[PDB]
């Protein structure tokens, strides 16, 4: 093993992972669980130059996803269809901030 | 109640069949829970019969057919239509997630279509089969744990892999209330914060009552989960601008619908002018 | 614009390895004084994510690599830069898997 | 005074020689990339002085500035482009990589070539859209930048060819003006000795501590920290576990930033009992 040059991670969209809180869902009580738990987003990391720039997303996209509701009742659960707005970033860009 | 023959059915595809079911009162099939073309005849000693024709058997049709006795009892019949062209017969969402209020066995309901196949279990991502008994007409039943399955299968000569299943068990437990405030005394136009916590169960309900609830506009708590292993679920009620009144019993009841433990703390909480 | 909705059913992040980033501070390399940069400021390292369909089974590495990759002090004089190296190493993983917990 | 047959900007082809005379009324050298190369140097019965550098089989790389200085600032500069396919962009050190820079000013990325007639190109690293630059072939692209990595783009044949790319940097700059303080200025034998030296404006910063336990017996390394990083606020803490004596004394934090050399101390006095 040789150690090779450190490469910068650059400002660009990476696949993160995007937890579906029950908080996303109903805030009122915590009767139900939802699933899946988490899913998968693009967003902008990596880092710039200096602290007065910034990498950030440079289009957004909102778009609405099928989640499920579990309630319980009596040993057998109640299925429902929730939608959730997951945000995923097409493109960034160190911005001067 | 009879049916011809029995009990378990294969057929060759597209090929025709006739199911007969007889008994002393009226008689019907059902398959799906809906009844499908039959030809109800009530014969002139007393027995009233159905049949049903399966016209252009494909694999699609393999699965529990039965007799009733309707305008607990029958008899089930389960049929095999060995369908190359159909590889596990598809199912409901529902069925692939496996949601479990305790430990017992489980089965996943992946099957085929010819009795003669060897299906395999496996996890999502793993190559060696596991050691689960295989029902052709029920699928794997054994015990396990929460992760995500899948079934394969040799058919024709490609290996197919059915849909991945997932084991859930809830967290359940035995109930317990702890209920605190910022401060039982709060003076006029300030905050009135209590947080009820419970720890044990996953899916809780919560239930408020106080005395600015009947005829009178009511809180919106909010809830809130401190640690994910053990439960750490936190359910707080907030009310800014305490008017008085607002001075009285405060009590949260909690129940988890799972079983039904109940359990409920309260505190008294005045307000000062 | 427009168009007929198709429901997209959520998909469970699959536990396994991503790649993240790893800001590499000054106080990382040398917290004795604050004279120098550090060159690169961040760098790609591979990760286990995602979760596993339950809270009590955990995404978890079953292989880790230690990786150094070199990087550079740089101190400032007069505006003119003086270039030092250092060794960093990152903690790869490389497989993961839902361990019950 | 200082004359050279012929000057000043020249494209030579490749594997060529050329000859460059200079002369003065006092001694006179050639000078390319800081040091003289070999010439043969002379002078004239009338009292005049010169200088030969033979340029001998022509590269690519002998692309560049050569001078025509007056010894053993005012000099006269020949720029000579060698023409070679061989060669992309010319290269330079890892120090032309980064541009520091103290104030907003002009400034030029060095992404040079070996021929006049290539066409070069200004990108954001990641970027496909040429930048609106002022391109000059001997000394790069000059303009105005925000605090990214540029590349330079030109096509050699039929190849499109990158540049290294090039970081600007704007370091964060002010006056100094020391902060310390300890957790207790009296303590106690056998305690912990613990004091702080904050100073804010500064991104990069000398942190000197002198003190009592320093000349002769073992020194004690600090630990500094950010707290903000917009405006620069770095504190650097010095802690001596398990105070001993002497170790009362004066205390004190010199603080020097390298960039502009400025300089600011506070001492203090702490005074361990038995
Ligand atoms: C002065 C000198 O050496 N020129 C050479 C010669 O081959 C030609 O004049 C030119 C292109 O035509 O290439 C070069
Ligand atoms: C044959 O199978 C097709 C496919 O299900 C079905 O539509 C048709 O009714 C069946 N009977 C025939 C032979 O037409
Ligand atoms: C009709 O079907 C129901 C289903 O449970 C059964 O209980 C009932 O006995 C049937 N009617 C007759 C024939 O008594
Ligand atoms: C809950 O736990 C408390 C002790 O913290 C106990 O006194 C109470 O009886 C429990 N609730 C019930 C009745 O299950
Ligand atoms: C709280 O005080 C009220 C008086 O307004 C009383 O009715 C109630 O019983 C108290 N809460 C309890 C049940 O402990
Ligand atoms: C808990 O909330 C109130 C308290 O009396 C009541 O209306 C409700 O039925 C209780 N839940 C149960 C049945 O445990
Ligand atoms: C020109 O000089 C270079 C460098 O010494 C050499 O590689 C090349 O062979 C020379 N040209 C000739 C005459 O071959
Ligand atoms: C540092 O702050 C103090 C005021 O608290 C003052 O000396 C000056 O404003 C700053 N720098 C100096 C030493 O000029
Ligand atoms: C810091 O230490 C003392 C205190 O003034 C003095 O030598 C000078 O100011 C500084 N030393 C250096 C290396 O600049
Ligand atoms: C199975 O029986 C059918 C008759 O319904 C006929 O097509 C043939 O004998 C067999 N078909 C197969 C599987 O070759
Ligand atoms: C009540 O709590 C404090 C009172 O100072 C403050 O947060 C606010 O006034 C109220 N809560 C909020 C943020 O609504
Ligand atoms: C040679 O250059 C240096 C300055 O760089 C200085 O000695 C003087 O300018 C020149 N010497 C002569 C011959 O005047
Ligand atoms: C420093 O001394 C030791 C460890 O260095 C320990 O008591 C603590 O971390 C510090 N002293 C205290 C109690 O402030
Ligand atoms: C530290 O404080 C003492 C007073 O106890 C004073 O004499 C000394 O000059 C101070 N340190 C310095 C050198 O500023």
């Amino acid at each position: 093993t040789i150690a090779e040059p450190a490469m910068i991670a650059e400002c660009k969209t990476r696949t993160e992972v995007f937890e579906i809180s029950r908080r996303l869902i109903d805030r009122t009580n915590a009767n139900f669980l939802v699933w899946p738990p988490c899913v998968e987003v693009q967003r902008c990391s990596g880092c710039c130059n200096n602290r007065n720039v910034q990498c950030r997303p440079t289009q957004v996209q909102l778009r609405p996803v099928q989640v499920r509701k579990i309630e319980i009742v009596r040993k057998k659960p109640i299925f429902k269809k929730a939608t959730v707005t997951l945000e995923d970033h097409l493109a960034c860009k160190c911005e001067t901030v | 109640v009879v049916t011809p023959p029995g009990p378990e059915l294969v057929l060759n595809v597209s090929s025709t069949f006739v199911l007969t079911c007889s008994g002393s009162a009226p008689v019907v099939w059902e398959r799906m829970s809906q009844e499908p073309p039959q030809e109800m005849a009530k014969a002139q000693d007393g027995t009233f019969s159905s049949v049903l024709t399966l016209t252009n058997l494909t694999g699609l049709d393999t699965g529990e057919y039965f007799c009733t006795h309707n305008d607990d009892e029958r008899k089930r019949l389960y049929i095999f239509v060995p369908d190359p062209t159909v590889g596990f017969l598809p199912n409901d969402a529902e069925e692939l997630f496996i949601f479990l209020t305790e430990i017992t066995e489980i089965t996943i309901p992946c099957r085929v279509t010819d009795p003669q196949l060897v299906v395999t279990l496996h996890e999502k991502k793993g190559d060696v089969a596991l050691p689960v008994p295989y029902d052709h007409q029920r699928g794997f039943s054994g015990i396990f744990e929460d992760r995500s399955y899948i079934c394969k299968t040799t058919i024709g000569d490609r290996e197919v892999d059915s849909d991945a299943y997932y084991v859930y068990r809830l967290q359940v437990s035995s109930i317990n209330v702890s209920v605190n405030a910022v401060q039982t005394v709060v003076r006029q136009g300030e905050n009135i914060t209590l947080m009820c916590i419970v720890i044990g169960n996953e899916v809780v309900n919560f239930e408020w009552t106080y005395p600015r609830k009947e005829s009178g506009r009511l809180v919106e708590p909010v809830t809130d989960f401190l640690l994910d292993m053990p439960y750490h679920i936190r359910s707080i009620l907030h009310i800014p601008s305490a008017e008085l009144e607002d001075s009285g019993t405060y009590t949260c009841n909690v129940t988890e619908s799972v079983n039904d433990h109940q359990d409920e703390k309260a505190i008294n909480i005045t307000v000062v002018e």
